[PDB]
């Protein structure tokens, strides 16, 4: 259920090589919360890769301190996806984390390196999060 | 290391 906590998800970007805008990802529920993978590019240079927490709430008051996996998905050989941990208290004021610089771009989009295919990125985010606090009261 | 996007 949504009230799970923890779980693994996906988001696909097409048309990769021509990302010039950032992009987010449907919602995957976890403690009842929407968790979102975000992308952008950053300084063609590198990947930028960030983990958002209920971001569209309007609501000042909440926070969740969650532990994470985010992983670029080789599709060739799943041993070489490449991955970084990070720690972080979401709340309002700091709704998303992660690297700006996770990967470098040209290693991404490099056809022979197994993380592309047919200009389409798979992003992976494997999420454990404690009980919010500020939400369901 | 890690930090927020904007």
């Amino acid at each position: 259920t949504s009230w799970r906590s923890e779980a693994t998800f996906q988001f696909t970007v097409e048309r990769f090589s021509r990302l010039s805008e950032s992009v987010l990802s449907p919602p995957c529920f976890v403690r009842n919360l929407p968790w979102k993978i975000m992308v952008m590019p950053r300084f063609q240079k590198s990947v930028g890769f960030f983990l958002q927490c209920n971001a569209e709430s309007d609501s000042t008051s909440w926070s969740c301190h969650a532990q994470a996996v985010l992983k670029i998905i080789n599709y060739r050989d799943d041993e070489k996806s490449f991955s970084r941990r990070i720690s972080h208290l979401f709340f309002h004021k700091e709704n998303d984390w992660g690297f700006s610089n996770f990967m470098a771009w040209s290693e991404v989009t490099d056809p022979e390196k197994g993380f592309i295919d047919d200009d389409k990125v798979t992003f992976e985010v494997f999420v454990q999060a404690d009980a919010p606090h500020g939400v369901a009261w | 290391e890690p930090g927020g996007s904007r």
